[PDB]
């Protein structure tokens, strides 16, 4: 169960990444076959109009097309889809930066197993009814498991640091992408002027060329820019939610407002952050898992087991 | 897969219409990528940048190379051919993607997806439970069967407290339906207004007289009639999608989906303590009724505490045996 | 002979069959749908056969075209081959 | 649609009238392409152009008629319940 | 496993050596002197690899 | 799957070589279909109907594009060697024959049924707990004892049923022989005809009535690429043939129709395991060439002493 730890921003950015992959693949397959330039020499040799004869073979025309595709077309207009592909692959690889390192993955699996096991445990409902046998022994075992989890996760804070590094990397990459794409989006234009020196072959020096797939590349660039802007707004909201509330401290006072138990200790660092994650999924798991943390609940369960 | 119970006939209809519209998008996109050309022929005699249209017949010699013809084609395709004919498949594909995202947003949003999966699980394993059959039919029960029956009873008990308080699923489905209907309105306005601009014969006046020698060219867009019939088919499919979405909106407006009465269930069955459910639980129960009412018929068994007392009595008659 | 489990599941299946019969034998929505699909398929077959048989003779190889593009080409009538 | 001009026109009709030599038409390749496009658009019958698309539409209609039995939720639920009970 | 790792390292070394040595030969403008004057009429042509 | 157990290293090596040759055959076939042409220029200077070929200005041939296409097609069909045209199809056919020879062992119903029976009860003997009990050398479950006795009887019945005829061994030998002869013929004809894949081809096709020229010089675009593919195929066929000769030498090294259980009977307690023969011997040789643990775990069922320990322990 890994999808539970993914909030709305994580799946939103993932689907944005799939959209970016589709855009990059479409741009690449357009650039492989449809991308061509059409060049005509300048200053060439009831009104009856007559066409101008350039006195050029088809091979000379292809040669001019190539010289102007290489030495006149902007590199952005030729390598935009590959840049999109590379950048979105880096985005996809860094999308699960906080999911793939084995220690953090083990912490995720341990926390979700614990939270699901106490979710299935009826002792939570029994204790919530009390405040407001075999399963008792299972609840005691789950409680000592919760204490072991406290001794195993709460003292560390590596998960929060990895998440903040991943978010900062996403934000800085989005800034770079917006910057260079907005700077070079004006270079993708239909009519270009090509001044290569192939006069010794074709006889002309100045050419006017048309990038046939320039309107489509401009629309694709603007769509990719829109997707990048949405991705960056999502990452900026992620950073704002990261920073404006201290996620190294999880407070159970909101549970205390309606639950009488007050011996509940406040967890910190990794526990606090990933309980905030489960709160972002749904606060019910957190306000329900509150009852498994305090020690007077364990003492009450021990007394109940002794009486039974 | 497991969400097929939560998809009524309108959802299935819209899903298949979206599939056909996406097929139209892919077909038009491939055609516009491969064979979308614009064969342009210059007008020999012009009067104020307009073709004059003025012993066997002989061909008109234009003195134009193949590459000058290609240049004229590219210029007039870029400049004078209407944007709708050029970007019809891409706009269609974008609209299909928006429609599919709107339909499947609540299946991917974690806050509603968790509730939906919990509801589907505890209603299906409710449906195949033998206690439902034995209760609706109205001594000894299997130990595993009895423990499972009480486990699903407690699971329904906690699920009711977990879902009835909130209305996130109902509000999300409202918002998705409203967005889909306004998207249909926008599409059926703009596509219908701009569908008449996909014409076969287009005059182009692009001012490339210094590179070609002519100013006006009478072009011909080959995939104009085919794009026209594709646009008409897309308009028909969007009309069907919009009518289905307006039916969904009318269904959601007339009956308050934030309340659900088990009056029909509690009168036919002996159990008359089934409570009236509200909010999101009521909404997905209404959806299940739209799929198959007998699912909710069986699900109402676990909602009545008289059934709880009967199950507790039967389990106590089993837990405490004569021997012990 | 029969086991306790087999008897229990057979009785449960008996009640399931009775409830299924009670819930299904009320109406004929499945029969009506199958009828309607059959009639629609027959009508579609009839229309397809009529229009296709009528218009199949128009798929010819040599087609004479007269499109009036004399101002752009110089000729009026052309003979075309549809490969 | 390979279209060749009829140099001997007789009231909008092809007249169909010393080594042999080919007839010079004095037409560019692009004029030929324009003639092909116009005579394919205007004078080719709509059946010869849209026969496969009509066949595809008819096949999809037939498939929809066949599978609307299993796609309609009420009848799909009824058939699934019947299949489950009869298999059991 | 040791043999596979050794072969992979050796293959990497050879690939890097030959590819770095020969990557400069992928140019755009190449001059060809093929001597087809009997058939074409010219001897030297300057080409361009797309 | 279930048949990977009876596939030794030579078999899997030949399978991987076969799919590699299938891949290069598909590549060559796609190349032949799409980009296989030949550009033919007429020889303006001729001598006894041969290509004399004695600010420069290009030579005018006064040939249309269609006359050039006709010359290309005629010289391609006539004066281009059949190897340079049908090499990928020949490679595809040879690869299909090799794959059919490799997989006919699995498809023929008699041999496939025998293989399935062998694999099935080998898996069952692996799953048998009495295999572990016998290999270690207490308490027996009734179901476990019934399964063990049934497996012992099934082993005896199957041993009697298959040791009479060696159709599987004979089929495998025939497949190996056919594969090695195929490799010999393939390497001979491919080595002979590889030098006919040339770039410059002089064609004299006698189409002077239509084109006006007698002899033409053609360039085959996919000539050296096809030559590289032919050399790669020759290397692959040489590797396949060396593997096939090793497999044939494995057959002829020792009688695969006679398996001796001497080493296992010396290592294990049971020393009465008979020397089985023919198809059972071949099938056991194959799993010995995959993993000797299978024979170690399965030899306990053949021995009567283990049956004597079985009947004593079942009685207890
Ligand atoms: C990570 C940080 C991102 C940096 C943002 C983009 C900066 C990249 C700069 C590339 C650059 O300038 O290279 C120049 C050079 C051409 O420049 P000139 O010949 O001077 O052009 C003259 C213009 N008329 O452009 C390039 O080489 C493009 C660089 C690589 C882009 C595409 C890479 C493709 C690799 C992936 C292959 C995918 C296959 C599957
Ligand atoms: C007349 C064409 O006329 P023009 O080419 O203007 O000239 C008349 C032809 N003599 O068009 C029609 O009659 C339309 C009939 C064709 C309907 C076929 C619908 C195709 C739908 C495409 C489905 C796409 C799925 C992929
Ligand atoms: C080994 C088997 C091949 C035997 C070849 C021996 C010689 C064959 C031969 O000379 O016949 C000619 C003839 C080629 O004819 P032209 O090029 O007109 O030659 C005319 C001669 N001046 O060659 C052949 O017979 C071709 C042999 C290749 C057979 C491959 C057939 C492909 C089978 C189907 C492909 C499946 C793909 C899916």
């Amino acid at each position: 169960a890994f999808r539970v730890l993914k909030p709305w921003w994580d799946v939103f950015t993932d689907y944005l990444s799939v959209a970016m992959l589709m855009i990059g693949v479409f741009g690449c397959t357009l650039q492989v076959m449809q991308d061509k330039i059409i060049c005509l020499p300048k200053r060439v040799q009831t009104v009856e109009m007559k066409g101008l004869k350039t006195d050029l073979d088809l091979q000379q025309y292809s040669f001019i097309n190539q010289m102007c595709y290489e030495r006149a077309l902007h590199w952005y207009a030729k390598y935009f889809p590959y840049l999109v592909l590379i950048h979105t692959l880096v985005f996809m690889l860094c999308s699960n930066f906080w999911f793939k390192f084995p220690g953090s993955s083990s912490k995720i699996e341990h926390f979700i197993s614990i939270l699901g096991k106490c979710f299935d445990s009826p002792w939570t409902t029994r204790a919530l009814s009390e405040v407001s046998k075999k399963e008792g022994e299972q609840a005691k075992a789950l409680f000592e498991k919760v204490k072991k989890f406290r001794l195993h996760v709460e003292e560390g804070d590596i998960l929060y640091a990895m998440y903040v590094r991943q978010t900062v990397l996403k934000v800085i990459k989005f800034l770079i992408i917006i910057a260079y794409n907005s700077a070079l989006v004006s270079k993708v234009q239909f009519t270009v002027d090509c001044n290569v020196d192939i006069q010794d072959m074709t006889g002309y020096k100045n050419f006017s060329c048309n990038h046939t797939m320039a309107h489509l590349f401009s629309k694709l660039s603007f769509c990719y820019l829109c997707f990048v802007s949405i991705y960056g707004l999502t990452c900026l909201y992620t950073l704002y939610w990261l920073f404006y509330r201290s996620l190294r401290e999880y407070s159970f006072e909101y549970v205390r407002q309606e639950t009488g138990i007050d011996d509940i200790p406040d967890v910190k660092n990794d526990f606090a952050f990933m309980l905030h994650m489960i709160d972002q999924y749904d606060p019910l798991y957190s306000k329900r898992f509150a009852v498994f943390l305090s020690e007077v609940s364990e003492n009450k369960l021990k007394q109940l087991n002794l009486n039974n | 897969p497991a969400y097929r119970i939560l998809k009524p006939w309108w959802d299935v209809f819209t899903d298949y219409i979206s599939i056909v519209m996406l097929m139209i998008a892919v077909f038009g996109g491939t055609l516009q990528v491969d064979q979308d050309k614009m064969i342009c022929l210059p007008c020999k005699w012009v009067t104020k940048d307009s073709c004059n249209d003025s012993t066997g017949p002989t061909g008109i010699k234009y003195d134009l190379d193949r590459h000058q013809y290609n240049y004229v084609d590219a210029v007039c395709y870029e400049n004078r051919l209407h944007w709708f004919a050029k970007y019809f498949p891409y706009l269609v594909l974008l609209h299909t993607l928006i429609f599919l995202a709107c339909s499947n947003f609540w299946f991917k949003f974690p806050r509603t997806s968790s509730k939906l999966e919990h509801f589907v699980s505890i209603l299906l394993k409710c449906f195949d439970s033998p206690w439902t059959t034995r209760a609706l039919s109205e001594g000894v029960l299997d130990k595993k069967e009895g423990e499972q029956a009480k486990a699903l009873f407690e699971k329904v008990k906690k699920f009711r407290t977990h879902v009835e308080e909130g209305d996130i699923v109902y509000r999300l489905y409202m918002r998705q339906t409203i967005i889909k209907v306004i998207k249909f309105a926008l599409i059926i306005c703009y596509t219908v207004y701009y569908v008449h601009n996909i014409k076969f014969d287009v005059d182009c006046t692009v001012d490339i007289e210094s590179l070609t020698g002519y100013r006006t060219y009478r072009c011909a867009h080959p995939l104009a009639t085919l794009f026209k019939i594709l646009a008409s088919f897309y308009i028909s499919l969007v009309i069907f999608y919009g009518l289905i979405c307006m039916y969904t909106l009318w269904w959601m407006l007339r009956r308050s989906l934030k309340k659900y009465s088990f009056e029909s269930i509690r009168e036919e069955s002996s159990y008359s303590d089934i409570p009236d459910v509200k909010n999101d639980f009521a909404f997905m129960l209404h959806l299940i009724d739209q799929y198959d009412p007998l699912y909710s018929k069986r699900f109402a068994v676990f909602l009545s505490e008289v059934s709880e007392n009967k199950l507790r009595q039967l389990n106590l008659n089993n837990e405490w045996t004569l021997d012990k």
